[PDB]
């Protein structure tokens, strides 16, 4: 966790939020010198964006909140029986539109027929598919044919077994264990401008580890990913 | 009647960029990266580059050098409008090409401004 | 430290939620209130969301600034500046956020003006600022006077900046710890204050570019005076 | 007609909530503090109190703790909005008495939705 990648860390949330803060400001500088020069349908689309803009930065602000919780040990999980076949649905439609803007088609099958229960947190789970899903969508290709992340579901070991599979650049066999780290992030030629925390996974193999439940990801570079979530029944 | 190359890949930062342009009557053409913005330029010279810096594909210093390689292309400014706040940043675009480095986040009204007198 | 790193990233988190919710919430209002809107009330709703992301943008080009330090990227640019002037510049722009918790700012020069210098204007400017909003949020909770005195002055062959208040004062155990990056004072009275604990860590390091020294002293619960030495 | 009683020491917060709630016609009145807050009581009753938890002089833990003391004010219904996102934070507010806990950032509409559902029952 050392102090050069906390370090690397400030630079890289300074990054994310930027992002949005720059919409953010520039949509609402306009609006304002402009109320004689947009319609009305223009008018909303750029508060629209501003709304969607804030959303993309209180996200942002919950990974640092919630990573922070996680370190000092104030988040419980609190368990319920659940559906997982409609709460991953739920999941996917609520990435569907970061998919698309990347051109990431987002499927969903499932090895085991539908309904499965489990006693889990859903809102910590939703948590859990979101970060493995997005990183699906932020880690593809460039190149746009056939992109993908799909979603599979079976049961395995008195347990569940989610998987997300991806096809993009894959990750260098030197740090498929340092993902789930704090602060990681693959420092490679096809992986600048793509911003993040660091944080996501730290998070993500921390939920599923107050679950009783373990992560972990097989990589080929160049092709893709598939990272196996695993929770009890 | 003016014609703007807009090179960032941000179809969100495009749009606005393009509309408070368009304000002032100029006409806009956009380019996801850096490759296909040199694409763009075989079908039409441009009166300026709003240019970005770090897009996917091909980045933005690149295209600032390669503005120098090729003959029509040298003498049309550019404006960088980047996230990259170093101010060591702003001197590599300066001496491979850019005539002005505005940074995000941004004021509209400025950049016109800034737009405007590398037009006139 | 890894401690004083969790309650950082808790403080990031804490201090860029004010400017959002506002954000959100006149954003939201605004798209969702057209038709029960009058001009003048669009118009400042409008003008909170870009103040309140001018607030967001500071906070992020503090960790930015600081985190160009720590890479040691930030070079300072020297230029024969006067320094009244910066000053005066400095605190017009801290009036409003004064105002908001009635504090008033004062400044006055023991030598006259203008009093030139070799130093970068943004960076000295960027420290006048930070002490200032020091000043402004860590005065008293309640009183009839609360205020922020910049004071010049030309000691040793260099410029002597003081900012002074009659806030909160610090205890003599975080005299020689407010400096430090990540660093807040955690007592009843800066709860529910926001801040990263970097804003004099940054305030130190530009100072010390320049090849000055910033010190402090201060009387707990009576104020405090903010020395910053820079050469000719 | 309806009286709803602002607690915030954010004037920003107070002038958009103040908006939202004068829409559906109630009639706000707004406290910097949790002191002032429970000063303004004296003056006259609400029928809802929109609550902030992080004030100063007077924390907002301290008014709900009161709010369920003096017997006039615990029948009166507290919507408590705060940017202190815990679970650990709405169980005590909760278990002090509060009615309903809502998060900062919030939705103005699900927070107007919300103060409906108090009122109306
Ligand atoms: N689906 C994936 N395919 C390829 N690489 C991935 C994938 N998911 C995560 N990574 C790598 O793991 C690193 C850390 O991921 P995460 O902890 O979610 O943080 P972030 O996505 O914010 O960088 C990323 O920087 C990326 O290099
Ligand atoms: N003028 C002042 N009066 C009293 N305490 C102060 C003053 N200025 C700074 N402090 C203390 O020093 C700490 C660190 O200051 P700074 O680095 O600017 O971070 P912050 O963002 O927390 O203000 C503050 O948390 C506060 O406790
Ligand atoms: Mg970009
Ligand atoms: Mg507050």
């Amino acid at each position: 966790r050392i102090d050069r990648m906390k370090t690397e860390f400030i630079a890289n949330i300074s990054h994310e939020l930027r992002t949005p803060l720059t919409a953010i400001k520039a949509y609402a500088e306009t609006i304002y010198n402009s109320l004689g020069e947009l319609d009305l349908s223009t008018l909303k689309e750029f508060l629209e964006v501003i709304i969607d803009q804030s959303n993309h930065l209180e996200n942002l602000l919950n990974e640092l909140l919630d990573f922070s919780r996680l370190e000092r040990k104030s988040l419980q999980i609190n368990r319920e029986k659940v559906d997982l076949c409609d709460l991953v649905e739920s999941a996917v439609n609520a990435i569907k539109e970061f998919a698309s803007s990347h051109n990431v088609n987002v499927l969903f099958e499932s090895n085991v027929p539908c309904p499965v229960e489990a006693y889990i947190d859903p809102t910590r789970i939703r948590q859990v598919l979101l970060n493995l899903l997005n990183n699906g969508v932020k880690y593809s290709k460039k190149d746009a044919p056939d992109k993908y992340v799909k979603v599979i579901l079976d049961e395995k070991d008195g347990g569940v077994l989610i998987i997300v599979e991806d096809n993009g650049i894959g990750i260098p066999d030197h740090a498929k264990d340092r993902i789930f780290e704090q602060f990681y992030r693959v420092d490679s030629s096809l992986t600048y401008e793509v911003p993040g925390t660091g944080l996501g996974l730290a998070i993500t193999k921390e939920i599923v580890e107050l679950h009783g439940g373990r992560i972990w990801v097989e990589s080929e570079v160049g092709k893709g990913s598939r990272f196996f979530v695993w929770i009890p029944k | 009647s003016k014609k703007v190359l807009l090179v960032d890949d941000s179809a969100v930062l495009r749009k606005i960029v393009s509309f408070n342009l368009k304000k002032e009557g100029y006409e806009v053409i956009e380019a996801e990266n850096g490759q296909i913005a040199l694409e763009k330029l075989s079908e039409f010279t441009p009166d300026l580059i709003v240019l970005d810096i770090m897009m996917p594909v091909m980045d933005g210093f690149t295209v600032l050098k390669k503005l120098q390689e090729k003959e029509e292309w040298k003498r049309i400014p550019v404006i960088v409008l980047t996230a990259k706040g170093g101010e060591e940043d702003e001197s590599l675009a300066l001496s491979l090409g850019a005539r002005k480095v505005m940074r995000k986040p941004f004021s509209p009204s400025q950049f016109i401004e800034e737009v405007k007198h590398l037009l006139n």
